[PDB]
């Protein structure tokens, strides 16, 4: 996770670890609700995920009453998040230090996610740019770095440094003893967690009074 | 919430569905459907479809439909195999609706309808003009009233309006009160012609457009004509109004040695009651004429009519168009404890078929089937044409004609899909193949077991044992589902007894009925929170309970039409999974079968009764088979039974405890001889009959295969208190013989089973003068050939009567449909209907 200068700010330098192969990619893909009124606090995984988009409550709920029209502070708080999840691993953190080379999971919605992407060839040609990253022989560190100041909320510093391999991979020891603390992906996307429509018309009941 | 279709139909290069929406209404939208087939590829291409062989399969996104058709006919031509759904309808329906279909029978609007024509030779033909339309009385559930059509003149007839207050007739035998309950429903709007009110129809038809179209026989006279005669007065065009898209179809249908012509209203489902009754109504009367089938479910034969047929329209029309009503209500009357029309859409909407396709088991299967495999990415093979050639049918003993006394009957637990499980069969499942040996020595142990590795058949098939078969494993779905929502009727059933109990002496509160699933036995909070519960909310609550009861058991019955029918297409041509060498492996098998348990028996009875070489199966038929248990009564005795209870208990202790048991270590051995998969051949006792204790009755007799009757005191161990008389095909109720002598035979049967050949002489000869003293016409013949000289010859004219009701002659009239039937039934019993004149006695010693 993050924590904060006492200020706003904050910085660690962070690495996103990847999968062997016939595993579990090193990006598992959820999306969910989340609002609270009434006391209501309902926080769902949506199906939006999957094929669904109907069997889950809010997204029909939503298009029904099709609130982004009819109220925009509604849709705003149960429109459906995505959650890039990824295993990472904790190079620097002044402000927690023990996380140090300890294995993580790091929730990172869309601005991070976006910049893997504009870090291998596709992005200017004439003189070309740079290869790939997040395997464990070839990768860079995310520099994670916060701003808020009189701005608004988390800043974008942070990106990657240079290609550059992972500190003791090569030894048998730390290779297993290191996928291991990885809490590889698909639980993520699964029928593991679940719970029905009565949870949302708990929570839903009690906004119009009735 | 979820919607559904209603129908949907193929007219050109879009499908035009007709469904209730979110909201729950009516609509009727059009669709470019992008149909997909598949193809074979390299396991290079490899993806994730494949066909139920394993062989890795391609997708094959088309533009339209027409456009998929033709690559199927290209496709075939080269040489290829085109898979996939090509019946597109039917795949459609399984993108648009890609979870379980639940419907609201409601929002359905069923429409129940009769024709009332007139003519000077009697029987109208359709496909011609000389519409004289009398009258007209269309049905819709949902406004829930009737709206007859009336023509007070027109051409040929006037007068006499319909009379609302005088519901045909009172205190005489003219008026049947044909309006008998609710009346806010009868709508009597007849504009004053026909040239009007024969279109009015069509403006009534677009305020209330037909989604289900059943009446009597409405699919082969009302609609095909009702269409044939406007168009030839408004224009064909103008005659298509009749279907939502004015797009409609002939289809020709041959018969024996003639034909008529039925029409087709593209989105729409005619499901002819009659044709429902025929298929989900076993009994198969004489003849569906309507004034019987009625007369039978609602128990009355009505409207006591007296007047000429074919020309009634003169006579009247207060008792005319009032049958042009309960005709329309009968139809809906029977339906309502038949529930064919429920049945038909539960079936539907599962497949996931057109609704008016449960006539076609081939059909219905097919959509279930690739429903199924769609859901797993499996591709459904693609039908072929092959060659109508027969295959062995079922096995019927030749039974030695005579009577028995005791006998024990023991059917085989749905065999033909039992045999598709045990042995595993399907397309895929093909294993191999083996010397065959003659059927008999199967029968008999004495050929080699056919293999150590297979899962085998008499003739020759082997199939994979570790492994589950697309067929089989279907069928062990449908089968569970029938197990599931079997539970489910049986709770709701006990829960309504635990709403009924707490009926008498219940809260006098104002409260509401508790939201609660009428599939699952309430909890103890919810027994107690029942009886604290108010009156008016229990009985809403028991009618809640038996909405369920009842949805659980056409849920239910479906799954078993379902599994009853499956053999019916596996042999069928026409199916895609058809294959001879698996139709015939399914029947063979149930023919050795039959005939090995028919062995063991014997065997095993022998045995306990201490001889050999006797046969004590009496016969069987196809998956039941006859014992006669007399040696084994004997074995204690006759003189000794407290009653006849007693020796029904005895016989059924015994065969609950020794038969079924020897008939299982039976069974299974032929499991392990065939080196089956599962062993599921499970047969169990069924009925036990005899002549009740210390009669002189025969008990029961065989004259022909599938042609007896018994005398049944129990069946599936219900006991019951007045015997039952189960009369297998003995040519009694016959549609050409009188009622009064049909109830005659019954009674000799009866009397013969049950009281002895002395009996049956005494009545024999009670009925002999019964009968020489009866009506005019009833006894009398019934033919014709165009008409009569100036009924159709006795109506009677005083002038031929006298000598008539003289000359006629019951000793002909009789020993020529009672006596030459009883004939058969007596001589095969060993017994004469009338003491013959003895002989050997003569002999005095
Ligand atoms: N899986 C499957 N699809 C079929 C079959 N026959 C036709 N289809 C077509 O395949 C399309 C569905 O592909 P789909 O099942 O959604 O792929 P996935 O979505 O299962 O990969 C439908 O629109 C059908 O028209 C079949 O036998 N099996
Ligand atoms: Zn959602």
């Amino acid at each position: 996770k993050l924590k904060l200068d006492a200020s706003g700010n904050g910085q660690a330098v962070i690495r996103f670890l990847p999968a062997k192969t016939d595993d579990a990619l090193p990006f598992a893909i959820l999306v969910n609700h989340g609002f609270k009124k009434n006391g209501k606090w309902y926080i769902e995984t949506c199906s939006s995920t999957h094929g669904d988009y109907d069997s889950c409550p809010v997204c029909q709920y939503i298009s029904k009453n099709d609130l982004y029209n009819t109220n925009k502070t509604e849709y705003s708080q149960l429109k459906r998040k995505t959650s890039y999840w990824a295993n990472i691993l904790v190079v620097k953190d002044p402000q927690a230090p023990d996380n140090e080379g300890k294995v993580f999971k790091y929730r990172f919605g869309k601005k991070i996610w976006d910049k893997i992407n504009a870090m291998i060839a596709v992005d200017t040609e004439m003189g070309e740019t740079p290869v790939d990253v997040t395997c464990p022989w070839e990768g860079a560190n995310f520099v994670l770095k916060v701003k808020q100041v009189s701005g608004f909320s988390n800043y974008d510093e942070s990106k990657f440094l240079n290609q550059s391999a992972i500190p003791n991979i090569d030894d048998e020891s730390f290779q297993k003893e290191l996928f291991e603390q990885m809490v590889d992906l698909s639980e993520m996307t699964s029928k593991d967690k679940f719970k029905s429509f009565e949870e949302l018309n708990t929570k839903f009941n009690q906004v119009l009074g009735t | 919430m979820k919607e559904f279709y209603l129908t949907v139909e193929q007219i050109g290069d879009s499908i035009f569905e007709r469904y209730i929406d979110s909201n729950g209404r009516e609509r009727t939208r059009e669709v470019e459907y992008k149909p997909s087939l598949f193809a074979h590829c390299p396991e290079s291409q490899a993806t994730k479809y494949f066909d139920i062989y394993g062989k890795p399969c391609t997708r094959k996104l088309f533009a339209n439909m027409r456009d998929a058709s033709q690559w199927i006919k290209r496709m075939e031509d080269i040489g290829l195999e085109a898979l996939g759904m090509d019946d597109f309808k039917l795949a459609y329906l399984s993108d648009t609706y890609n979870y379980e279909i639940k419907y609201d029978h409601t929002k359905i609007r069923v429409a129940n309808f009769d024709i009332e024509v007139t003519s000077p030779d009697g029987f109208p033909e359709p496909s011609q003009a000389k519409h004289p339309i009398d009258a007209i009385t269309h049905y819709d559930s949902i406004d829930d009233r009737f709206y007859v059509f009336d023509l007070l003149n027109s051409p040929y007839g006037n007068v006499e309006e319909w009379s609302i207050e005088i519901a045909a007739k009172l205190q005489e035998q003219g008026g049947d009160e044909v309006p008998s309950e609710i009346i806010d429903k009868i709508i009597y709007m007849p504009f004053d012609n026909e040239k009007e009110l024969l279109m009015e129809y069509l403006n009534f038809w677009q305020q209330k457009t037909p989604v289900i179209l059943t009446g009597w026989n409405v699919e082969s006279f009302a609609i095909p004509y009702v269409y044939n005669r406007i168009k030839n007065i408004f224009g064909e065009s103008t005659a298509k109004r009749l279907s939502p898209h004015r797009k409609t179809r002939v289809k020709v249908i041959e018969n024996m040695y003639g034909s008529r012509e039925i029409i087709t209203l593209f989105g729409i489902s005619v499901l002819d009651y009659i044709d429902l009754y025929k298929k989900f109504s076993f009994t198969n009367q004489p003849s569906y004429s309507l004034d019987y089938i009625s007369e039978f479910e609602l128990n009355v034969g009505k409207l006591k009519y007296d007047g000429p047929i074919s020309k009634l329209r003169e006579s009247n029309h207060q008792r005319y168009i009032s049958y042009n009503i309960i005709a329309v209500y009968r139809v809906l009357q029977i339906d309502a404890k038949r529930q064919f029309i429920n049945l038909s859409l539960d079936m539907g909407y599962y497949a996931k078929i057109q609704i008016q396709s449960v006539f076609s088991p081939i059909k219905t299967w097919d959509a279930i089937i690739f429903n199924s495999l769609k859901e797993q990415n499996k591709v459904i093979p693609q039908g072929r044409s092959h060659p109508v050639q027969p295959y062995p049918g079922a096995f019927v003993k030749e039974p030695i004609p005579n009577r028995y006394k005791y006998v024990m009957s023991f059917d085989l637990t749905s065999l033909y899909p039992s045999i598709i499980r045990q042995v595993n069969i399907s397309p895929e499942t093909i294993a191999g193949t083996f010397k065959v040996a003659p059927l008999h020595d199967y029968i008999n142990a004495v050929a080699e077991r056919p293999s150590d590795v297979y899962s085998c058949s008499p003739n020759g098939m082997m199939y994979y044992k570790d492994r589950d078969g697309v067929v089989p494993t279907e069928i062990t779905k449908v089968f569970n589902q029938r197990k599931e929502h079997k539970g489910y009727m049986l709770a709701a059933q006990r829960n309504g007894e635990i709403i009924k109990e707490a009926l008498h002496n219940p809260n006098l509160s104002v409260d509401e009925p508790l939201d609660v699933d009428y599939r699952f036995d309430f909890s103890d909070e919810i027994k107690e929170k029942i009886k604290k519960l108010s009156a008016k909310s229990l009985n809403e609550m028991l009618f809640r309970a038996q909405r369920t009861e009842v949805a659980g058991m056409t849920a239910q019955i479906n799954r078993k039409l379902l599994i009853n029918s499956l053999y019916g297409a596996l042999g069928n041509v026409w199916f895609r999974y058809y294959d001879l060498r698996n139709a015939t492996a399914i029947t063979t098998f149930g023919q050795m079968a039959l005939q090995w348990i028919e062995r063991k028996v014997n065997e095993y009875l022998n045995e306990v009764c201490g001889t050999e070489g006797e046969a004590f199966v009496l016969y069987g038929d196809t998956d039941s088979i006859y014992v006669s248990a007399d040696k084994i009564i004997d074995k204690v005795g006759e003189s000794k039974f407290r009653d006849t209870n007693h020796w029904v208990d005895f016989l059924d202790k015994f065969a609950r405890e020794r038969m079924e048991p020897a008939i299982d270590r039976g069974f299974r051995e032929m499991c392990e001889y065939m080196n089956n998969k599962q062993h599921l051949m499970f047969m169990d006792r069924e009925a036990i009959a005899g002549p009740p204790l210390g009669s002189k009755g025969i008990g029961g007799f065989w004259t022909g295969k599938k042609r007896y009757a018994l005398n049944v005191w129990d069946m599936e161990g219900t006991r019951y208190a007045e015997p039952k008389l189960k009369i297998m095909g003995l040519e009694t109720q016959k549609s050409s013989t009188p009622k009064a002598v049909q109830k005659a035979l019954k009674e000799c049967i009866r009397r013969m089973l049950q009281e002895g050949e002395e009996s049956l002489q005494e009545y024999f000869k009670e009925f002999e003068k019964e009968f020489r003293q009866l009506n005019y016409i009833s006894i009398a013949s019934v033919s014709s050939a165009n008409n009569i000289a100036k009924p159709s010859g006795t109506e009677i004219t005083d002038l031929i009567k006298d000598d008539v009701l003289h000359w006629m002659d019951y000793t002909v009239l009789l020993e020529k449909t009672f006596i030459k039937p009883l004939e058969g039934f007596t001589s095969a019993a060993k017994l004469d209907y009338e003491k013959k004149a003895s002989l050997f006695d003569m002999f005095d010693f």
